[PDB]
RNA sequence: CGGUACGAAGUCGAAACAAGGUAGUUGAUGGUGAACCAGUGGCUGAACAAAAAA
RNA sequence: AACUAGUCUUAAACACACCGCUCGUCACGUAACA
RNA sequence: UAAUACAGGGUUGAACUGUGGGUUAGUUUCAAUGCCCAAGGCAGAGCACUGGAUUGGAUACCCAGGGAACUGUGCUCCCAUUAAUAAGAAUCA
RNA sequence: AGUUCUAUUGUGUUAGCAUGGUUUCG
RNA sequence: AGAGGCUUGAUAGUACUACCGUAAGUACAUAAUAUACAGUCCCAGCAGUAGCGGUUAAACUAUAGAAGAGUCGAGUAUUAUCCAUACAUACCAGGCGUAAAAAGCGUUCAUCCAAAAAAU
RNA sequence: UUUUAUGAUCCCAGGCUGGUUUAAUAAGUCAAAGUUUAGCCGGGAAG
RNA sequence: GAAGUUAUGGUUUGAAAAAAAAA
């Protein structure tokens, strides 16, 4: 199979924070990762370190 | 014809033996009449991408300028006497878009057939939308 | 207005690069320069396209 | 193709499904 | 209304758009916006005008009421109407000549 | 734009422009506020 | 970290120079132009010092 | 010259305030409430009774849906609208079976707006999935019409049609709020309320004069945007007489979420 | 824009708001009291000595014509 | 050279003399070669641009 | 009426440009012969000063 | 710890170069709009 | 920004699905401070204002006190209005 | 891209709590 | 001068239809004049944006200022009109970091375009 | 029930069309729109 | 005789009728 990528547009837009002094996010927090970012594997390229945990559930 | 407009930028570059483009039935066949011209050494069709293999001379690239001119927001069409005068006095290639297929403007002048003006490679400075 | 903002146009430039047998049957043909005693060996041995042969350099993953 | 209005849309069908 | 010069009415693009307007008989192709109204449509159709100044071609609509002997054509059905020469009551001006495309049904 | 906001600027809009914002010297909207 | 409630964003590049780690300029992008090369034709700057021109070859 | 003295005017301007909302208005917020509260007898995820059986009956009580929270519940539900109207087994990505998850998802949403109304985000997520399930009716209408209309019927929403193209004005207007209009009747239409429709001063019994923003709402008729029986006639509204569907009443009305004219649809909270 | 630059802009804005807010407090409505034409009403009609009529046609006028 | 060799030079001076003789040693230097055709006939129209200036053969 | 543009330079101060000698300016305000001042929230089209590691 | 001459860095709306540039009320005539 | 309750979004995988989208007014959810309205009302701090200084002089900068504003599903979007210089496709390993 | 589930949540609204500047009481 | 009008401070290539360096008003008569001079002095005045005039002006006024100089010519100049020369009305053929310009962030209708272009 | 942001409802101003040559590798139709003998049209009444 | 035929300027100030109800 022979398919396209799908666009990278999202609904909401991008994360906004409150103007003012209240801190609060008016739209996303500051974890999320934007459509047009390189992968995860290039971003963290070392991978997880030998004191990680293997299983992340609590 | 988006896909042709884009592959106007991965044809202009410089300084690389071949660059991809997105694929597509007419850019195949640009590209087959690019190569019958001999204006590129090759390319190869790789599922969603074309991989294009850039000719050179002398140091410059063999394609020196791409004049785009239907674009998918806007068609152009031609009479014949009406592309002769616009090809008049140019060695660059107009690509035309006819009943006939994908062809040069030569061809479609020698056929006086009505055509849709595509592109214009290595025209110099010759347009008029 | 802006300066250097055409990508694939007049940001590159599209030039030839010519050699020293090139330059040299070119100054000799306008008549710049009177007939170099080395240009018959340069012409009959004429250098190589270190461009083309540049061009195929291509990077690995490691 | 240049104008997809709605009449050339619904003209401009060859399937229901485009695979 | 818009009057092209003769220079003009002999380019590519002029003649191109006269040859998508014209049919045999100054039939037109539309879809129907409206049944209510007994053996009548209402029919939106695409018509297209070249502008010289900037060298391209825009679409408006153009909607007319026919007539429809039988009751065949209903809302969102693609249809050809021919021109009568005469108005039928106060609307209807066309005739339903043949169905295109018809919209499911029940 | 360009004279809008040069008029934004020199105020005259403060002036003569009704403002749901309202303020105590702009003039103020006695109907329901939308987007126009 | 610290939490200042939103991040500024400066235009001029003397702000930008005092508000960011570094404001050095990188390589060209070979997909917008081309590389820098030592064949570059230098400034039309007349030498000067001290404001005055330092124009004679003798 | 001769003219009247004019001053600056002296009297008493309505202060803007919220429209109130009525006693059948509160009433059906409770139902809805009530309804979306009501904890049928399940268990959550897809425990069955051999899986149950294991347990003890504390910890099975436990597993009940009874104990389960409000997620778990939805999950629940979305599970159940599935298995009606799936292709297969595990088939969740059918036009169909996303239409009824998205219908799901909004009336969870709007039942958590109306507890938490400061809850701001999740406004603009309403609209968001509104705009999905008003794209999602759109392709399942013309791939499959008569499926589109079965699961219209059983989610009991308004079966809105797109054989021609929606229109610009919002009194014809298609309205993905007032689509399952059935669950929630405040959610239906709302009267002009802008400059020459704004709602008029009234005195309060404070004694304060006060203007609504909006039109309090009214309960809609049963009869909205339904198929009506006409008599014979041939007038201006009818230059060539009726049709015996229009006689008999059994016409097909595309935009059953058209507000009318006079009126815009319900706003997307309140 | 910059600084500099919208001092002007600022003292301008600044005296329309003081001389508004001098008005502010009184009540009484104060009371305040053309053969040539305007150069855009000029602009209309074309004066070039055509056959006969003044203003009576397209190629007189200089509205948009439809061609 | 009028023949295919061309080239332009900037250059400064305390003098307009010493400054155009300067500029002259520039273009000397700077001097390159320009792809004519035998026939002393162009192959197309040429037209180059630099912020707002035009030049058109 | 209030405001506004041109010529003139007269009286009163010194508000901005340097940390302009109290950073500037902005939204809506309060106060003041004048430029302006004060609070509040924005920006930078601002400065000063500025960490080793237990 | 201070000053002059430098020399270096930063800022600048100064370049006749801080004895710089520069804001406004009031006063003063010619006008347009209102 | 601890736990808990209710909701998103992001990331990773499996399944499903099968051009189902990109942009968006006769559209409307949200949105600093101030102002209007309502609430409360003296933890702090703090316009106007008062009086203790400096200044030819200050209606300020400094000090003491201070009933304006400081928490709202309301009225509501003026701005140096919020993650930047609008959104999407293409060119790169 | 979308729907369902899966692991994770310095995101938004939430009853209450631990701690703390400040003021307060002796 | 067989004749007048305009210019007589710098600045504009004065276009362009056949010819496209393939020739003589070529030589003699036959060599030049004006950033020479005079009147006025931030005045009178001129001028097209820039600008000139400060008591020795190629910039104002004066051409017996000389049979003066440049152009057109029975005409020539000023004003006016424009699709007012590429003040590209920017499709050909302009812009939106800093110089005018991205809507406060978003959800959508209609239109527009994409992916089976041209043809069907 | 019919129109309507593809501008409905609803003011003021204007009849439309053609004209051969036409310099520049700007033309094989003068090239988005500039005309000049002309073309088409422009109620009724002795009641 | 028929069928198709982009509106422009004056800055513009979006819904207009019918029907229903009313007395």
């Amino acid at each position: 199979p022979v398919v396209f990528p799908h666009t990278r547009a999202r609904a909401g837009g991008k994360p906004i924070m409150m103007r003012g002094k209240s801190g609060k996010w008016h739209w996303l927090g500051p974890y999320w990762k934007p459509p047009w970012a390189p992968s995860n594997k290039a971003r963290w390229p070392t991978g997880p370190e030998e004191w990680a945990w293997s299983d992340p559930t609590r | 014809m988006q896909r042709a407009c884009e592959m106007v930028v991965s044809l202009l570059r410089v300084d690389a033996l071949s660059q991809r483009c997105p694929f597509h039935v007419l850019n195949v066949q640009i590209l087959d009449l690019l190569q019958r011209e001999g204006l590129i050494r090759g390319f190869k069709v790789d599922g969603t991408k074309i991989d294009i293999l850039l000719k050179h001379y002398k140091g410059a690239p063999v394609i020196r300028n791409i004049r785009v001119v239907s674009k998918p927001s806007r068609d152009i069409w031609l009479t014949p006497h009406e592309l002769k005068f616009r090809t008049r006095f140019n060695t660059g290639l107009w690509i035309m878009q006819t009943s006939c297929g994908v062809i040069s403007h030569r061809d479609c002048l020698r056929m006086g057939i009505g055509g849709k003006m595509l592109m214009a490679i290595n025209n110099g400075y010759q347009h008029f939308c | 207005g802006k300066g250097a903002v055409h990508y694939t146009g007049t940001n590159f430039r599209r030039v030839q690069r010519l050699d020293i047998v090139d330059r040299m049957r070119a100054l000799v043909a306008q008549g710049l320069v009177d007939a170099p005693l080395w240009l018959s060996a340069a012409e009959r041995a004429p250098p190589m396209e270190l461009s083309n042969l540049k061009l195929m350099d291509r990077k690995v993953h490691n | 193709r240049l104008h997809n209005s709605h009449q050339a849309r619904v003209l401009r069908r060859r399937h229901v499904y485009r695979d | 209304h818009w009057h092209y010069k003769t220079w003009q009415r002999n380019t590519a693009g002029y003649l191109r758009t006269f040859m998508r307007n014209k049919l045999p008989n100054n039939e037109m192709i539309g879809y129907v916006i409206n049944d209510k109204h007994p053996k009548s449509i209402r029919v939106a159709c695409d018509r297209f005008m070249y502008v010289m100044r900037y060298k391209k071609t825009f679409r408006y609509t153009k909607k007319v009421w026919a007539h429809d002997e039988e009751s065949e054509a209903r809302l969102g059905d693609v249809v050809r109407i021919q021109p009568l020469g005469y108005r039928i009551g106060p609307w209807k001006n066309y005739v339903l000549v043949r169905v295109l495309h018809k919209e499911p049904r029940d | 734009c360009s004279d809008r906001k040069r008029k934004i600027l020199n105020g005259t809009e403060y002036i003569r422009r009704k403002s749901s914002h309202r303020g105590r010297i702009k003039r103020g909207s006695q109907a329901p506020a939308f987007k126009r | 970290a610290p939490f200042p409630r939103g991040i500024v964003k400066p235009r001029s590049a003397k702000v930008r120079a005092i508000l960011n780690l570094s404001v050095e300029q990188r390589q060209p992008n070979p997909l917008r132009a081309p590389r820098k090369s030592l064949l570059d034709p230098p400034p039309c700057v007349a030498p000067l010092e001290k404001g005055n021109p330092k124009l004679d070859r003798q | 010259v001769a003219r009247l003295k004019s001053h600056r005017y002296g009297g008493v301007v309505a202060l803007k305030t919220r429209a109130p909302k009525s006693p059948w208005y509160i009433e059906a917020e409770k139902e809805f409430l009530n309804e979306r509260a009501q904890v049928p007898d399940a268990y959550i995820e897809r425990w069955h009774g051999e899986d149950l059986s294991k347990l003890s009956p504390a910890l099975r009580r436990c597993l009940h849906l009874r104990c389960a929270s409000s997620k778990e519940l939805h999950s629940w539900r979305k599970l159940q609208l599935c298995r009606l109207l799936q292709r297969r087994p595990f088939d969740t990505g059918s036009p169909a079976v996303q239409l009824a998850c998205l219908t799901e998802k909004i009336l969870n949403v709007r039942a958590h707006l109306l507890r938490h109304f400061r809850d701001q985000q999740k406004k603009k997520v309403l609209s968001i999935w509104l705009s999905r399930r008003h794209r999602v009716m759109k392709y399942l209408y013309r791939v499959d019409f008569n499926l589109y209309k079965y699961v219209c019927q059983q989610l009991r929403i308004k079966c809105v049609r797109f054989a021609i193209p929606d229109s610009r004005d919002r009194q014809r207007a298609i309205s993905p709020i007032a689509v399952d209009g059935d669950r929630c009747k405040f959610l239906i239409r709302q009267k002009l309320w802008k400059a020459r429709f704004r709602p008029r001063q009234l005195k309060q019994v404070d004694g304060k004069v006060v203007r609504f923003t909006r039109h309090p709402m009214e309960q809609p008729s049963s009869a909205w945007n339904l198929p009506k029986e006409h008599r014979p006639s041939l007038s201006r509204a009818w230059p060539y007489g009726v049709r015996e569907e229009r006689l008999k009443g059994n016409y097909v009305i595309q935009n059953p979420t058209a507000a009318g004219l006079g009126y815009c649809p319900a706003p997307l909270f309140f | 824009i910059s600084t500099c630059r919208r001092r002007y802009f600022k003292m301008r804005k600044f005296h329309k708001k003081k001389y508004k807010k001098k008005l502010m407090r009184l009540k009484k409505i104060p009371f305040v009291e053309r053969t040539w034409k305007t150069y855009r009403e000029t602009r209309l009609y074309r004066k070039q000595l055509r056959r006969g009529l003044p203003k009576k046609g397209a190629r007189k006028l200089r509205l948009h014509r439809e061609r | 050279n009028g023949r295919g060799l061309f080239g332009i030079g900037i250059a400064f001076g305390p003098s307009p003399k010493e400054a155009r003789s300067n500029a002259a040693l520039a273009a000397i230097q700077n001097l390159d070669h320009i792809d004519f055709d035998v026939g002393r006939t162009l192959t197309t129209p040429v037209h180059g641009s630099e912020y707002s200036a035009h030049v058109k053969i």
